[PDB]
């Protein structure tokens, strides 16, 4: 995965949960790709 | 002759493979004679010149056959491949071909960004570089032709920025050593597809090597003791020296009826026995020195490790006669130019010192050079450099030691050229300029403490010129009595005593 | 619910609560107090719901007071009258005849679109007629806005549009007569795979593919066949010289040193050996061609801490090129380590600068790190960028700060891990990325030269580095002609000063090619800042023509990206039956 | 017996070298200490 690190100066903005959801999209992408790389063909 | 009749030669359309085969099959003298007798080279160069003129006219407005933007780089590569023949190099050196040079240069310099894409632009740039490398190779007539052409383009440079082609051509063509083809025939084994003149196997060798190397280096890469000896087909009964460079051999061959433009020189290797005039010839002139002969360095300087020495080198090379004494050491001059494009800091002042010494005040060249140095402001630059290096200011109305020594040597050679109508040989403008600068306080600071020898040379130089004497008076101990005091303190010795006596005589 | 604000780890979270009805009721100027209710709904310490919370924190942020009075009705106008929103959509479509819309205006309308989507993310029982109208106007022109944002825009505009579209994804509490944003955004994204190799920015297509990979879970067949068709097309296009092939066989050098144009640079702090499979997070930092790195100068250093390095127009051009350089790798060494080793360092850029992306490699002996920025004083304008407490697990990656901050001084505070042994280690400074020229609109957020001289000097630097790249290519070709070409097939190729000089020439060619590419992106950025635009995707463009006329590096990056999407699509079946469409277009000859 | 292309293209897929650390040791009689320190 990636580090649990988000912009602290952007907390004054309204899109903090937007950046959070973008980052978990990225982490689920990385996890799914690693799982597809590790898994074989049944 | 039958192959000529196939591709429509007794409009026209030849692909890249067609011209590849034609350039490959034209290297023999009879084939290149048939190619020159045929009108295909003339019609192709007329076609490409018309294409260049059309593209220039279209960009500035915002037997013939139409050449497109794609075929022109392969047919320029055809020119590069056919130019191995010496009569090809003589034909490219005529006035019939020169429109090719002028058209390509005006197209790829003036006509900047019918549309020229970047990949095709790089293709034409590399093809023109290959053509220029092939043309002046071992051909002094083509060398002076390209030198005149580039001098005339730099003369008509618009008034300030230089395009990329001309800059990279300066940094490429005359900034690499000339490369010639070495052919080696020997019965003993010597240890890619080439022309069938070059033989086969390991007993026939062909190299593409720079001229500046000697025969010992190319023979190293390839009691009675067998020793390799080199022979030429035009020399009967004498070997070749091992430390003899290829420029001397090329000049000897050109003085020995070898035709000009012969791209591959041939040598036979034999085995002789050893028991345990040729080197004194002039070398090749090379395209760089030929270009610098008419002062092209000043033309390109007008259009252009401590950094101040490298900045002052560009100002120093603008004087006439600077490049002629600069080209004595080729490798270090090339290294200095490589540092300019982006021992080494000593050379831009050492060459100026040698040029001062080789240009006396009894001739017009020395006084013209001195007045041009007065006009362009080299003395101001060297004086503020000495002020910054010596941490001293002008009288307002380990590397640093070497810098100070070299600057003092430059000043000493500037005052008296013979030391390294003499009263009116130098104007009083230099006298009033040196009376303002930091020469006297820096001299008083350094004196009261090779370099001492250079300072004594500066003292006898400034005492040799009668118009430069009254600078020695301090603005109350005279310099002669002071110098006598520290000479007695020091007491090489005869030089110190003679210079101190000369300074004392000048002060009295 | 709490699920709309949970963190990536799931052990923490944060909600930003606001509403248009809040300011609508505050327009009367009467409300002053609020209540908040925490309630557990249902369909050792057995904590249920409200007792499950460990630590709580409350903050309230006020609105910015501008110089325009009676601002209440001005803010209520957009919430009451919806004809603004469609007009904003029109400013995305470039259909208005009032001139040509620049990138700055697009950034501003996308910012206010993101703000209105954020305030409409939580509408309590209110009339969603304006929300439905803006959503309908978004769905009507979704292909046009995704084309002008993800294909004809930089990293900032594409990132903001991805933020707005995924925010529209997040608040999808649609009525049963309204479809969800998923299907329609999916169809809008698959309506623009044809124009993908004619894009402009690597980060734009990166955000495009992130959104595609997320929303592809609704419909699987169309994305699969579009990806497979583009696989076949760009694969049959990419096969069309022996030069880079000879490089690949002889030295394993895959990036072409003769193609002068690239697409993006991807790097991360996390040839490939085939034995383990017998790097997934490396797409975290994309689009590093539009943004150049900076240089580091350490100013302040704490006790027991040392920063070390790990082991006349031509002069001005050379100095500007030296300012535009990747600095060598540096690091921090600590004399004495302990449980909670608090150390402090300060970095200086030398001038005010825009900071966009930051990368800190993984340090397994460090508990936490925190970075502060300031321009004039530490207590004057210091704002916190990011504090990360899991450096030992993964690397710190923060990508494309929107809005991009300006700064001159960086403060790095590091706390070591608990129970740390007294063995020395290295904390690399990482790689910092920013914008050398500060634009006037980004200067006003928090002796500046004019645009024209900066553009002229950047064009001169691009020309000089183009000359350097061309001479490097000529040297590389003339040297590479001298490689032995045996008739021994390729077995002896897989079987030295010449190798070292070829590697050095290739490294120089790659470095100058990268410099030329980012300089060209910088002058393109300055040209669109002047008022121009990049390449316009015309409606009459043949997809095969723009496939053929695309750069090879762009084709390689787009191939890796969409077959990455194909891998994720194949794994998304959860081991069930693979769809027949991508199993049918990939027949024997297609696979071969 | 010369090394052909197979040895070149399998050599990196995995000058006299030691092999004692790779192997294990044992003895037919129960000793007071194991002999792996010798390896």
């Amino acid at each position: 995965s990636v580090s649990q690190a988000l912009d602290a100066r952007l907390e004054v903005g309204l899109e903090q949960q937007a950046e959070l959801m973008l980052k978990m999209m990225s982490t689920l992408e990385a996890d799914s790709i690693l799982q597809a790389l590790t898994n074989t063909s049944p | 002759s039958l192959l000529m009749g196939w591709m429509g030669i007794t409009p026209l359309a030849l692909t890249e493979s067609h011209l590849a085969t034609l350039a490959s099959s034209s290297q023999s003298p009879e084939a290149i004679k048939q190619l020159l007798d045929s009108g295909l080279p003339s019609l192709l160069v007329r076609s490409l010149a018309s294409f260049c003129f059309s593209h220039i006219s279209s960009s500035e407005s915002i037997n013939k056959m139409p050449i497109t933007a794609d075929l022109v780089a392969p047919i320029l590569r055809f020119l590069t491949e056919v130019g191995n023949s010496h009569i090809m190099k003589d034909w490219l050196g005529g006035s019939e071909v020169n429109p090719l040079w002028t058209a390509l240069l005006f197209l790829l310099c003036h006509s900047g960004s019918t549309g020229l894409t970047t990949q095709q632009r790089t293709a034409i740039e590399n093809a023109t570089v290959a053509f220029f490398l092939q043309c002046i190779s071992c051909h002094p007539n083509n060398q002076k032709l390209m030198a005149q052409v580039l001098c005339e383009l730099f003369q008509t440079s618009p008034q300030g920025n230089i395009s990329g082609f001309i800059r990279r051509l300066f940094l490429q063509l005359m900034l690499e050593d000339e490369k010639v083809t070495m052919f080696l025939q020997s019965p003993c084994p010597l240890y890619v597809i080439q022309h069938p003149m070059y033989g086969a196997g390991h007993k026939f060798r062909t190299l593409h090597l720079p001229v500046s190397t000697t025969l010992s280096d190319v023979l190293d890469r390839v009691i009675t003791v067998p020793v390799f000896h080199l022979f030429h087909k035009l020399l009967a009964g004498q070997p070749l020296p091992a430390e003899m460079t290829l420029a001397q051999l090329l000049t000897l061959l050109y003085d020995r009826k070898l035709p000009q433009g012969y791209r591959s020189i041939d040598l036979t290797v034999k085995l002789g026995s050893r028991v345990i005039s040729l080197l004194e010839t002039c070398p090749i002139q090379s395209p760089l020195q030929v270009f610098a002969g008419m002062g092209g360095l000043a033309l390109i300087a007008e259009r252009l490790i401590p950094a101040h020495s490298l900045a002052a080198f560009g100002l120093f090379l603008r004087l006439p006669g600077y490049a002629e004494v600069l080209l004595k050491e080729r490798k270090h001059a090339q290294c200095l130019l490589r540092l300019v494009l982006g021992v080494l800091p000593t050379l831009p002042f050492h060459v100026l010192r040698s040029l001062f010494s080789t240009t006396p005040l009894t001739t017009d060249d020395g006084v013209l050079l001195r007045r041009m140095a007065l006009e362009i402001g080299a003395l101001h630059l060297i004086l503020v450099c000495l002020s910054a290096l010596s941490h001293h200011s002008p009288r307002v109305p380990r590397l640093e030691e070497e810098h100070v020594t070299c600057l003092l040597q430059v000043l000493a050679s500037y005052i008296n050229p013979v030391s390294s109508q003499n009263s009116n040989a130098l104007p009083s403008v230099l006298l009033e300029l040196l009376s303002q600068s930091c020469l006297i306080p820096a001299m008083s600071s350094y004196l009261r403490n090779p370099l001492y020898r250079a300072l004594l040379e500066l003292l006898r130089a400034i005492a040799s010129c009668a118009a430069m004497v009254p600078l020695l008076l301090p603005l109350q101990t005279s310099v002669g009595t002071l110098l006598a005091k520290m000479k007695t303190c020091v007491d090489l010795v005869p030089d110190i005593q003679k210079t101190a006596e000369i300074v004392y005589a000048a002060t009295t | 619910w709490l699920a709309s604000g949970l963190d990536l780890s799931g052990h923490a979270g944060m909600l930003t609560l606001t509403s248009p009805k809040l300011v609508k009721g505050m327009a009367g100027g009467k409300y002053r107090s609020f209540l908040i209710h925490v309630k557990a709904v249902n369909e050792s310490e057995n904590l249920r719901g409200c007792d499950l919370l460990q630590e709580v924190s409350v903050t309230i942020r006020r609105f910015k007071k501008t110089s325009i009075s009676k601002e209440r009705v001005q803010r209520c106008a957009m919430l009451q009258f919806s004809e603004f929103h469609e007009k904003l959509v029109n400013t995305l479509c470039r259909k208005t005849d009032d001139g040509q819309i620049t990138e700055h205006a697009q950034s501003l309308v996308l910012d206010t679109l993101c703000w209105l989507a954020g305030v409409h993310s939580n509408g309590p029982g209110s009339s969603k007629e304006g929300n439905e109208n803006l959503l309908s106007k978004t769905r009507k022109f979704l292909s046009d806005i995704v084309r002008v944002c993800f294909f004809e825009a930089g990293r900032s505009i594409a990132h903001k549009c991805a933020r707005f579209l995924a925010l529209c994804i997040s608040n999808g509490k649609c009525d049963p007569c309204q479809p969800a944003f998923g299907p329609v955004l999916l169809k809008a994204l698959l309506d623009n795979m044809s124009f993908l190799p004619a894009a402009t920015t690597g980060g734009s297509v990166y955000w495009y593919f992130v959104l595609l990979n997320y929303v592809k879970d609704e419909d699987l067949a169309g994305c699969s066949t579009a990806c497979a068709s583009l696989l076949t097309a760009v694969s049959r296009q990419l096969q069309d010289t022996p030069m880079e092939a000879l490089l690949q066989t002889r030295y394993g050098l895959y990036s072409s040193p003769f193609d002068p144009v690239l697409f993006d640079l991807e790097m991360s702090g996390s040839e490939i050996d085939l034995s383990d499979v017998l790097e997934g997070s490396f797409t975290s930092l994309t689009g590093l061609l539009e943004v150049e790195p900076l240089h580091f100068t350490c100013v302040s250093t704490s006790d027991g801490t040392r920063i070390e390095r790990d082991d006349g127009l031509a002069l001005a051009i050379s100095h500007a090129s030296h300012f535009l350089q990747p600095p060598p790798h540096q690091s921090i060494i600590i004399e004495r380590m302990h449980s909670g080793a608090r150390r402090f360092v300060t970095l200086d850029f030398g001038r005010p600068i825009l900071l966009t992306d930051v990368l800190i490699p993984t340090c397994g002996d460090l508990a936490s790190l925190s970075i502060d920025i300031w321009t004039l004083g530490e207590e004057v304008d210091g704002r916190r960028l990011v504090v990360a407490t899991d450096i030992s697990t993964h690397s710190l990656i923060l990508h494309d700060l929107i809005p991009p901050p300006v700064c001159r001084f960086m403060k790095i505070t590091v706390i070591g891990r608990y129970g740390s042994t007294n063995a020395r280690a290295k904390i690399p400074l990482g790689f910092y990325y920013g914008h050398t020229y500060i634009l006037p609109w980004e200067s006003e957020l928090k002796n500046q030269p004019e645009i024209d001289q900066h553009l002229a000097m950047m064009v001169a630097l691009q020309e000089d580095i183009q000359c350097r790249y061309n001479l490097a290519c000529h040297r590389l070709e003339t040297l590479l002609q001298s490689i032995d070409l045996p008739p021994l097939n390729s077995a002896n190729n897989a079987q030295v000063e010449e190798d070292s000089r070829v590697f050095s020439a290739y490294q120089d060619c790659i470095q100058l090619q990268l410099q030329l590419n980012l300089a060209h992106n910088a002058v393109q950025r300055l040209k669109v800042a002047l008022g121009a635009s990049r390449k316009m995707l015309s409606e009459t463009s043949n997809p095969e023509d723009l496939i053929q006329t695309s750069s090879t590096e762009q084709l390689r990056t787009i191939i890796r990206y969409l077959l990455d999407t194909l891998l994720s699509l194949l794994h998304a079946s959860n081991g069930h039956s693979v769809p027949a469409v991508l199993q049918s277009t990939f027949h024997a000859q297609a696979c071969e | 017996t010369a090394r052909s292309m197979v040895s070149t293209i399998m050599k990196f897929l995995d000058g006299i070298h030691n092999f004692a650390p790779l192997g294990t040791i044992t003895s037919s009689s129960p000793t007071a200490q194991p002999a792996e320190v010798l390896l």
